[PDB]
C-alpha cells in the first residue's frame, strides 16, 4: 500500500501512464486536506505526464479540474478553466465543468455556463443543449426547457434540425410530459416518414412512457404504411414479445393476415 | 490455450508465423483488428489493425489480402496503408507549422476498402481465420513475412540517386517560387472589404497568414500639479505632513 | 563572508563530546601513573649481567642499532623515578573521534643524576633509554598480571614516530575498566633533561662520533626527546592569552590528515613528518611577527578561518627548505633568515633546534604545493568548496593523490649480502647521518631520482610499504623476513607526479661541452655511464643528452627510472610497474609508421587530417558560388581531439570516420520560407558545391546522404566527401533563417505539442550552434591539459563496452572527462593516464545528481564564470529540478560558460542507464578500495558487465574490420594488415554498407519503436570491443518496469501483445526477439533469451 512520499514517487517512476497511480497521488494529498501542496504537485503533474495519450491528459485535467471545484473558489476556478480550455479542448472542459457544477451543487455558475457553452458548441452539435434541457426539466423548469428549441433551431445549421426535435422529445418522454411531448412529435413525424429510426424509438419511448391505451393505438396505427420486412420484423416483434411481458387475439391474427395484405 | 481468440472490444486476434532464426526452434506475431467509421474521406469503412511488423508496407498487405482473398473468397478493394506510424517521425509536422500551405494512434495502422460489403466479408473471414489459428495451429492462414524492410533498411548508406533528387527538388523549388510569388501578389495587389476598407499591408510583406499571425502575436503625461483639486490635495498634504 | 563558519561550527559539532572518552580515560591513566609512582627504585647494576638477567626472561632487550657491546659501555646504568607529566593531546584539547585511533602524551623525562656532561655521543645514553625501557615494562609487566587486567591490555615497544632512537610503550586495549569502543594505542614516552649543555652540540653541525660528516638528526632527535617542554609552556601562555588556537588546530590537523601528513616520519621513506603540533608552533611563532622586520602575520583579532588563511598564506609564500626560514626563540622576536639548508627548516635559537627535521626536502616540496592549492582554491570568492577542500579524505588512494607508481622490489639477502647485491654506498659517512639500510637507500634514491628527472617531474615522493614501528615485548628487534631482506619495509613505493608537458620529450639534457670537462658534465657522464653523450642538434649547439626510444605502451618515465634504479642503488633487483602498459594497450593502436614507438601524446593523425582539411578548405574558398561562403567551421571528434580510432587515412569502418563541418553562407535575405523548402535549398546548394568539386577537381569524390539525427525534418541531407589524401568529411550548411524558423514554429506549435517541438530545437542547437563553441573551447583548452585525448579516449571505450553510447552523447562524455581537468582539486591536474581515468570514476561515483549540478568554467590554468552567472546557472537549476522531482526523465546537469542552461547534453539519455553509470562508478570505486590495481583488476574493470539482463544477440557481420578501421592487432607483422588495409576507395560508393556495421542505428531504430518497452544497446566500437578479429558485437534490452507482468489491454499500450487473458495481455518476447533476428537476419548469428 502507499504511504510515504518516496514510496509515491517509485509509483509514479515504475510507472508513468496510469491515471489510477496519477489519482493515487493527487487522493492522498486530496484526503491528507493539503490541497495548495496539491495544487502546486498538479502543477507538477500536468507538465509531466507524457503527452501522446488525450484521454489520460483528459483525466489529469479533469482531476484537477475536480480539485478547484471541490475545494476552490470561483476566481481561480474561471482561471484553471481558461487555462484548460486553452491546453486542451475548451468543449469537453465545458462538459465536464457543467457535470461537476451541478454535483456540487452551484446553481449560480452551473447555469450561466449551460447558457454560454450552449451558445458555444451548439452551433454544431446538440448535447450541449439537450443536457441544459434535461437539467432544467430535472430542476422543474419543464416549459422553460421546453421554449429551448427556438434556441436550438436558430444555433444549428438544417442538418441535424430533425435531432434537436429528437433528443427534446427523448428528454420530454423520459420525465416530461407525454402528450406535449407528442405535440414535440408530430413535426418528426410531419418532416420525416422515411427515417425508419425515429417511428420504432418514438413508439419505444411511448412504451418506456407507458400510456398503455395509446400505445394499443400507435402500434396499431403504424402499420397501413409501406413497411418493409424487416421494419415489419422489427414491429412485430416489438409488439408480439411485449404482450408476451383483448388484443393478443387479433395481434395473432394480425400475424397471418398481413403476410397477405 | 489458444482458444481465446476474440478480446472484449471487438479485437480480433491475428497471429501469423514467423521464419528460422538459426537457434530458435513459437512464432506468434499477434496483430489485432476493427471495422471503424466517420463521414470523412480518410477513416470510412476502415480498420485499425494494432502491433505493426516492422516496415509494414503496401506490397505484402497487398499480397496477404490476395492470399485470403483467393484461399477463402473474400473480396477486397485494398489501396494504402492509411497513417503508417511505426518508428514515429510523422507526428508533428514543421513545413505545415511554419509554412504558407501544404497545411494540415501508436502502432495502429488503418487501412479502409472501397465496398463495405467487401470489408465486411474480410471481417467475417478474418474472424474465422482468428477461430480457426486458435483450433489448429498448422493450417495456418497466413502473411508470411516477407521482406521490404531489407530492401529499405539494409541499404541505407546509399548516395540518393543524384539526378533523381536533381530533378526532384527543381520540381520543388518551382512549385514553391510559384506558390510563393502567387501569394506575395495576391496580399499586396488590392484588398478592399465588403464595405469599404483598403486593409494597411507592409511595404515587402508576403502573406495574409504573416500578418494575421503578427496580428495575433501582438494580442503617461499626467501631471502632478496644475490644477485646482491638486492644490486642494496639496493643501490637505501641507496641512498633514 | 557569511556561511563557511557554519561549515566550521558543524565540524565542531562532528568533532565534540570529547568527555565521555576523556574522563574515564584519564581516571585510567591516573590509576596508571599512580602505579608508576608505586615503581621503586633499580640502581645500577652492570650491563653485561643484565644482559643474562633479561636472558631467559620473557623481556629480551631492545636496542638502538647497534647493540651495545660492553667493550666501551661503562656509563652510569641506573633508573630513578621520574617526572610524570600529562600533556599534549589529550592536554591540549585536538581530539577527532577517529575510528584508527588518536594518540596520547605521557611526559616520563629523565632524572638529574643518571647522566654527565658529555653524555650526549654515541647513542649509548640511548642504549640507557632502552634498557631503562626495558626494566620498566618488566617491572610494568609483572606489576600489570598480578593485577590481572592483561585480559583486555596489550603493551607494546614501539618508536617514537616511527624513529628507532626513540622507542616508547604503546598500549592497546581490545575486548568496568575496559576501553575499547573508539580510539586506541595509549602510549607513553620518556625523555631527557631540560637544560645540559651549551648549544654546539645541540647545533646541527655536530659529530662526536669516530672518524666530521655532522649528525643533525641525531643531535635533532636528542634535543626533542629533551627541549619539547619549553614549546607546550609557550602554547600553555599562548592559551591563556587566547582561545582560537584548539580550533584551529584540529581544523589544521584535520586538513593534515585529509592530505596524509601525520607526524611520524619522511626521513625513513614515508608520506608524512608535518603535523598537529608544528603547526601550533608555526602559528604561534607567526604570533609575534612572523615578518622579516617581524611583521604580525597573525593576530587573534580574527578567528580561526583567517588564522588558517594567513598560515596557509605564509607557508606558502614563504620558502623554508632552500632560500630563507622562519627564526624564532621562545625565551622574543621572529624573523625570516635567508638562506636554506637543503632541507625543511625553521630555526629556534632558544632551543637551538630545526623542528621541521623530521621530514624530508621532497615532503615539504608537497607540503608547500598543498599550501599553494588550497590557497588558490580558499582565497576565490567565486563558489563554496569547504568538502573539497577538507571532507574527502584524498589519503586513502596511492594513484588517486599521486600520478603514477613504481614498486622497485629489491632482493639484497643479507646485510653482508649487501656489497654483490647492490650497488650503493656502505661507509661510517654514510652510517654516520642515516640511520639504517632503509634510510641510507631511500635519501640516495630520492636524490638520484631528483637528479634524474629533474624537469622532467612535478614532484617526487618515496615510500616504502612493509615498514612497521611495531615489534613484540620477547623481541629485540623488528625480527621479520621482509621479502628478501631483514629491513623494516617490503618494497619501495616510488609515487610520481609529473609536469605532463615533458613526460615523452625523448631527450634530456645535460649541459654543453667546453674543451675544459668541467664537474657538472662530469658528475653527468659518471651518472649515465655509456648510454649518455654529447650531440649537435639543429641548433647546432653541442650538449650532453641521452636518447631514450618511446615506445606506445612504455612512457619512457619508467625507463629512465629502470635505469637510475638499476646502475646506482642495485643491479639485479627489478622494478614492478604493469598498470600503464595493461591499460595501454587498452587504448587502440592505429596502423602508423612506426606506431609503436609514438608515443600517446602524439597528436599526428589529427593534424593529418587537420592539413587535408586545409586543402579542402582552400579548393571551397577559391571557387565562385551565386552566394559565397561567409565560413565552414568543422565541428568534428577528431577536430577536438576524441575520435576512438586514432584518425588513419582510408579507415571508413569507424562510424565517426565521417567528420562533420558547418558551412554557412552570407545573409542573403532571399531565402525560401518554409522549413522544408529552406532545407531543400541547402540540399541545392550542396549539389552546387559537388557538382562544381567533380567538374574541377575531380581527385576529390563525393556523394549525399539523408541525416535524421534531428527530428522531424524530413528533408535534410549532407555532403559527404572523400579526400584523396584519404579522409571523409559531411558538410552541413547552417543558415541565419533556421534558428528563427525553428523558434516561430515552436511559438505557433499547439500548446499540447510544444515540448516535443522544444525537444527538436534543442537538438540543433547542440548539433549546429552551441557545438562550435564547445569544440573551440575545448580544443583550445587540450594543448594545455595534454592529457584529456588519451583520458577521453579511454573513457569512451569503457564506455561502450560497458554499453552506454547508444543513449549517451559523446560531447556528454567529453565534458564529464574535462571535469576532473578544468576543476582538479583538491588533487592535481592528472599528469598520467590512470590517475585521470580513477580520478573521473572516482568523482563520478562521488557525484549525486538531487542536490548536485555540475559547473565548469573551461579556462586556462592559474572569460571564466563570475558570481552572477554562477547563480543564474544555480537557479535555473534550482527551479529545473524543483519542476522536476527526483530526476524521472532528466539525469545530469552539465553547464558551462557556453551552455548555461545546461540541458543541452544531458537530455534524452533514460533513468536506466543514467542510474547504470553511477553504479558502475561506485562498484569501480569499490573494487578499487577492496581489491587494489592489478592485470585481473583491470580487466575486471574492462569485463563487459553483461548481468543477462533479459537479452543477449551476438553479431557478427561477414567480414572483420579492424584492418580496414585502421587500429592494428598487435601483429608480429605490419604487412600482415597492410595487405588487408584500404588503402584505396572503393569505386561504386554504396558497398560501404558492408565494408561498415548497421548496428548503432539499428538498434537506434528499434528503440525509437520500443522507446515504452524495452531499451536497447549495442558495441558501437565493434571489433575495438569485439576482441581481435574484428566481428564481435552485441545486442541487449533492459524491459521496462511497467511490463513485469500482464496488464489491461487498451488501444494506447503500443506494445507487443500477447493475450493470456481476454482483459490481459505481455510481449510475445520470442516473436519479437526474432524479429530483431529477422532484421539482422545477415548479422546475426547467436541469440539468448534472459
Amino acid at each position: 500500500a502507499p504511504e510515504s512520499v518516496a514510496d509515491f514517487e517509485r509509483l509514479l517512476i515504475g510507472n508513468p501512464n496510469s491515471s489510477v497511480v496519477w489519482m493515487n497521488y493527487m487522493a492522498f494529498q486530496l484526503q491528507l486536506s493539503e490541497i495548495e501542496k496539491a495544487r502546486e504537485l498538479a502543477e507538477r503533474a500536468l507538465k509531466t505526464i507524457n503527452f501522446r495519450e488525450e484521454a489520460e491528459k483528459l483525466n489529469i485535467w479533469i482531476a484537477m479540474l475536480n480539485l478547484e471545484n471541490t475545494f476552490g473558489t470561483e476566481e481561480t476556478l474561471e482561471e484553471v478553466f481558461s487555462r484548460a480550455c486553452q491546453y486542451m479542448d475548451s468543449y469537453t472542459i465545458h462538459t465536464k465543468l457543467l457535470g461537476i457544477y451541478e454535483i456540487s451543487e452551484k446553481f449560480d455558475k452551473a447555469a450561466e455556463l449551460f447558457k454560454a457553452t450552449a451558445k458555444k458548441f451548439g452551433g454544431e452539435k446538440v448535447s450541449i443543449w439537450v443536457s441544459w434541457g434535461d437539467f432544467l426539466i430535472s430542476h422543474n423548469e419543464e416549459q422553460e426547457a421546453r421554449t429551448i428549441l427556438g434556441n436550438a433551431l436558430k444555433a444549428l445549421p438544417k442538418r441535424n434540425h430533425i435531432e434537436v426535435v429528437r433528443k427534446f422529445a427523448q428528454l420530454e418522454f423520459a420525465k416530461g410530459d407525454p402528450e406535449r411531448g407528442r405535440s414535440l412529435f408530430e413535426g418528426l413525424v410531419a418532416d420525416a416518414p422515411k427515417r425508419i429510426d425515429l417511428w420504432n424509438v418514438y413508439v419505444d419511448q411511448e412504451v418506456k412512457a407507458k400510456d398503455k391505451k395509446k400505445v394499443e393505438d400507435l402500434f396499431e396505427r403504424i402499420i397501413t404504411k409501406k413497411i418493409t420486412r424487416k421494419q415489419a420484423k422489427f414491429f412485430f416483434n416489438k409488439w408480439l414479445q411485449f404482450e408476451e411481458s383483448k388484443t393478443i387475439e387479433y395481434v395473432k391474427a394480425k400475424a397471418t393476415e398481413y403476410v397477405a395484405s | 490455450i489458444e482458444d481465446i481468440s476474440a478480446m472484449k472490444n471487438g479485437f480480433i486476434v491475428v497471429p501469423f508465423k514467423l521464419p528460422d532464426h538459426k537457434a530458435l526452434p513459437a512464432s506468434l506475431h499477434f496483430m489485432f483488428a476493427k471495422r471503424h467509421q466517420s463521414s470523412n474521406s480518410n477513416e470510412s469503412d476502415c480498420l485499425f489493425l494494432v502491433n505493426l511488423p516492422l516496415l509494414s508496407n503496401i506490397e505484402h498487405m497487398k499480397k496477404f489480402v490476395g492470399q485470403l482473398c483467393g484461399k477463402y473468397d473474400t473480396v477486397s478493394h485494398v489501396e494504402e496503408l492509411l497513417y503508417n506510424d511505426e518508428f514515429g517521425l510523422h507526428e508533428v509536422d514543421l513545413s505545415a507549422l511554419t509554412s504558407d500551405l501544404m497545411s494540415s494512434p501508436r502502432n495502429t495502422a488503418l487501412l479502409k476498402f472501397v465496398d463495405a460489403a467487401s470489408i465486411n466479408n474480410c471481417w467475417n473471414a478474418l474472424k474465422k481465420y482468428s477461430n480457426l489459428h486458435a483450433k489448429h495451429p498448422n493450417e495456418l492462414f497466413e502473411w508470411t513475412y516477407t521482406t521490404p524492410s531489407f530492401t529499405t533498411f539494409v541499404n541505407f548508406y546509399k548516395p540518393l540517386d543524384i539526378d533523381y533528387l536533381k530533378e526532384d527538388i527543381h520540381t520543388h523549388m518551382a512549385i514553391f517560387e510559384q506558390r510563393e510569388a502567387q501569394a506575395q501578389e495576391d496580399v499586396q495587389s488590392s484588398i478592399v472589404d465588403e464595405d469599404g476598407f483598403t486593409l494597411v499591408v507592409g511595404k515587402n510583406t508576403k502573406s495574409l497568414n504573416s500578418i494575421r499571425k503578427k496580428i495575433l502575436n501582438k494580442n503617461k503625461k499626467a501631471k502632478k500639479d496644475f490644477y485646482r483639486f491638486q492644490v486642494r490635495e496639496r493643501k490637505k498634504q501641507e496641512i498633514n505632513q | 563572508s557569511n556561511i563557511f563558519k557554519l561549515q566550521i561550527d558543524e565540524l565542531l559539532e562532528q568533532v565534540k563530546l570529547k568527555q565521555k572518552h576523556v574522563l574515564k580515560v584519564e581516571k585510567f591513566l591516573h590509576k596508571l601513573y599512580d602505579i608508576l609512582q608505586e615503581i621503586p627504585d633499580w640502581e645500577e647494576k652492570s650491563l653485561a649481567e643484565v644482559d643474562s638477567f633479561f636472558k631467559n626472561k620473557i623481556v629480551s632487550v631492545p636496542f638502538v642499532d647497534p647493540k651495545p657491546i660492553p667493550q666501551n659501555t661503562n656509563y652510569k646504568f641506573n633508573y630513578k623515578k621520574p617526572d610524570i607529566s600529562l600533556i599534549g593531546s589529550f592536554a591540549l584539547k585536538a581530539g577527532i573521534y577517529q575510528p584508527n585511533g588518536s594518540s596520547i602524551d605521557t611526559l616520563l623525562t629523565m632524572p638529574k643524576e643518571l647522566f654527565e656532561k658529555k653524555d650526549f655521543l654515541n647513542f649509548r645514553c640511548l642504549h640507557k633509554r632502552s634498557v631503562y625501557l626495558a626494566y620498566l615494562t618488566h617491572h610494568l609487566l609483572i606489576l600489570l598480571k598480578k593485577d590481572k587486567l592483561d585480559s583486555f591490555l596489550q603493551l607494546e615497544y614501539s618508536y617514537f614516530d616511527n624513529d628507532p632512537l626513540l622507542p616508547i610503550l604503546r598500549i592497546s586495549c581490545s575486548k568496568d575498566y575496559n576501553f575499547y569502543k573508539t580510539r586506541f594505542s595509549i602510549n607513553l614516552l620518556i625523555g631527557f633533561p631540560y637544560k645540559v649543555f651549551e648549544p654546539k652540540k645541540l647545533l646541527p653541525n655536530r659529530n662526536c662520533i669516530r672518524i666530521l660528516p655532522a649528525t643533525p638528526l641525531y643531535n635533532f632527535s636528542v634535543l626533542s626527546s629533551s627541549t619539547h617542554e619549553n614549546y607546550l609552556k609557550y602554547l600553555y601562555k599562548t592559551k591563556k592569552q587566547t582561545e582560537s588556537f584548539v580550533e584551529a588546530t584540529v581544523l589544521g590537523r584535520l586538513w593534515l590528515q585529509q592530505r596524509g601528513f601525520s607526524s611520524n616520519m619522511s626521513h625513513s621513506g614515508s608520506l608524512g613528518g608535518f603535523g598537529t603540533f608544528e603547526f601550533t608552533i608555526l602559528m604561534a611563532a607567526l604570533l609575534n611577527g612572523g615578518g622579516i622586520n617581524s611583521n604580525k602575520i597573525l593576530l587573534h583579532g580574527f578567528s580561526s578561518y583567517q588564522l588558517f588563511k594567513g598560515v596557509i598564506k605564509y607557508l606558502a609564500t614563504m620558502d623554508l627548505c632552500h632560500d630563507g626560514h622562519l627564526q624564532f626563540h621562545s625565551n622574543p622576536a621572529s624573523k625570516y633568515i635567508d638562506e636554506g639548508f637543503q632541507t625543511p627548516t625553521l630555526f629556534d635559537k632558544s632551543t637551538k633546534v630545526n623542528i621541521l627535521t623530521k621530514m624530508t626536502v621532497s615532503s615539504y616540496q608537497i607540503l608547500k604545493e598543498y599550501a599553494g592549492e588550497t590557497l588558490r582554491m580558499l582565497n576565490n570568492v567565486v563558489q563554496d568548496q569547504f568538502s573539497n577542500i577538507f571532507l574527502t579524505n584524498i589519503s586513502r588512494f596511492d594513484n588517486l593523490k599521486y600520478d603514477l607508481c613504481y614498486d622497485v622490489q629489491l632482493p639484497l639477502g643479507k646485510y653482508n649480502n649487501l656489497e654483490t647485491s647492490l650497488a650503493a654506498t656502505f661507509g661510517s659517512m654514510e652510517r654516520v647521518k642515516f640511520i639504517t639500510l632503509e634510510n641510507f637507500l631511500a635519501h640516495k634514491i630520492t636524490n638520484v631520482a631528483r637528479y634524474a628527472l629533474g624537469d622532467r617531474i612535478k614532484y617526487i615522493q618515496i615510500e616504502m610499504v612493509g615498514q612497521k614501528s611495531d615489534f613484540p615485548i620477547t623481541k629485540r628487534k623488528v625480527y621479520s623476513n621482509t621479502g628478501g631482506n631483514h629491513f623494516n619495509f617490503d618494497f619501495v613505493r616510488v609515487k610520481l607526479i609529473v609536469n605532463p608537458s615533458e613526460c615523452d620529450k625523448l631527450v634530456t639534457k645535460g649541459p654543453a661541452h667546453s674543451e675544459t670537462m668541467s664537474t657538472e658534465a662530469a658528475v653527468f657522464k659518471n651518472f649515465w655511464g655509456i648510454k649518455s653523450s654529447l650531440r649537435r642538434f639543429k641548433d647546432g649547439s653541442i650538449t650532453h643528452c641521452c636518447v631514450w626510444s618511446t615506445s606506445s605502451s612504455e612512457p619512457i618515465i619508467s625507463s629512465i627510472v629502470n635505469f637510475a634504479l638499476q646502475k646506482h642503488v642495485s643491479k639485479k633487483a627489478q622494478i614492478s610497474n604493469e598498470t600503464i602498459k595493461k591499460f595501454h594497450n587498452f587504448l587502440p593502436l592505429p596502423n602508423l609508421p612506426s606506431s609503436a614507438k609514438t608515443s600517446v601524446l602524439n597528436l599526428s593523425s589529427f593534424f593529418n587530417l587537420k592539413k587535408s582539411f586545409d586543402d579542402l578548405y582552400k579548393i571551397i574558398f577559391q571557387m565562385k558560388l551565386p552566394l559565397s561562403v561567409k565560413s565552414i567551421l568543422p565541428v568534428g571528434s577528431a577536430f577536438r581531439y576524441t575520435s576512438l580510432c586514432q584518425p588513419v587515412p582510408f579507415a571508413y569502418s569507424d562510424p565517426d570516420f565521417f567528420q562533420d563541418v558547418i558551412l554557412e553562407f552570407e545573409t542573403s535575405p532571399k531565402w525560401p520560407d518554409e522549413i522544408t523548402s529552406l532545407e531543400k535549398a541547402k540540399t541545392a546548394f550542396l549539389l552546387k558545391i559537388q557538382e562544381e568539386l567533380s567538374a574541377n577537381s575531380s581527385t576529390y569524390r563525393s556523394f549525399f546522404s539523408r541525416d535524421e539525427s534531428i527530428p522531424y525534418n524530413l528533408e535534410i541531407v549532407t555532403l559527404n566527401i572523400l579526400t584523396p589524401e584519404g579522409y571523409g568529411f559531411k558538410f552541413r550548411v547552417l543558415t541565419e533563417r533556421d534558428e528563427i524558423l525553428y523558434l516561430r514554429a515552436i511559438a505557433n506549435a499547439r500548446n499540447e505539442l510544444k515540448p516535443e517541438l522544444e525537444a527538436t530545437f534543442l537538438k540543433f542547437t547542440a548539433k549546429y550552434l552551441a557545438s562550435v563553441r564547445h569544440t573551440r573551447t575545448l580544443e583550445n583548452i587540450s594543448h594545455s591539459y595534454q592529457f584529456y585525448s588519451p583520458v577521453v579516449r579511454l573513457f569512451k571505450r569503457w564506455l561502450d563496452t560497458h554499453l552506454l553510447l547508444g543513449h549517451i552523447t559523446d560531447e556528454l562524455a567529453e565534458l564529464i572527462a574535462i571535469k576532473p581537468f578544468v576543476d582538479p582539486a583538491p588533487y592535481f591536474i592528472p599528469g598520467s593516464l590512470e590517475n585521470g581515468f580513477l580520478k573521473v570514476l572516482k568523482f563520478i561515483s562521488q557525484w549525486n545528481w538531487k542536490d548536485d549540478p555540475l559547473i565548469l568554467d573551461l579556462v586556462k590554468p592559474e572569460e571564466r564564470l563570475t558570481l552572477a552567472q554562477y547563480k543564474g546557472i544555480q537557479m535555473n537549476f534550482t527551479n529545473l529540478r524543483n519542476s522536476d522531482p527526483n530526476g524521472t526523465h532528466l539525469q545530469f546537469f552539465v553547464a558551462s560558460k557556453n551552455d548555461p542552461s545546461g540541458i543541452l547534453y544531458s537530455s534524452g539519455i533514460p533513468l536506466p542507464i543514467a542510474t547504470r553509470l553511477t553504479a558502475l562508478a561506485k562498484v569501480a570505486v569499490n573494487l578499487l578500495q577492496t581489491h587494489g590495481l592489478n592485470q585481473q583488476t583491470i580487466n575486471l574493470l574492462f569485463t563487459p558487465g553483461l548481468k543477462d539482463y533479459d537479452f543477449v544477440v551476438d553479431l557478427r557481420t561477414p567480414i572483420g574490420l579492424k584492418s580496414s578501421c585502421g587500429i592494428l592487432s598487435a601483429t608480429e607483422f605490419k604487412n600482415i594488415t597492410n595487405d588487408q588495409a584500404p588503402s584505396n576507395f572503393p569505386e561504386n560508393l554504396n558497398d560501404l554498407s558492408e565494408k561498415m556495421d548497421p548496428t548503432y542505428q539499428l538498434v537506434k531504430y528499434l528503440n525509437l519503436k520500443y522507446k515504452n518497452s524495452l531499451i536497447l544497446s549495442s558495441r558501437k566500437y565493434i571489433g575495438v570491443n569485439g576482441g581481435e578479429k574484428g566481428d564481435k558485437n552485441v545486442i541487449t534490452g533492459l524491459i521496462k518496469p511497467l511490463f513485469k507482468g500482464a496488464h489491461k489491454f487498451r488501444v494506447n499500450l503500443d506494445c507487443n501483445v500477447k493475450p493470456v487473458d481476454d482483459e490481459n495481455v505481455i510481449l510475445n518476447k520470442e516473436a519479437i526477439f526474432h524479429e530483431i533476428a529477422a532484421f539482422g537476419n545477415d548479422m546475426v548469428i547467436n541469440f539468448e533469451t534472459d
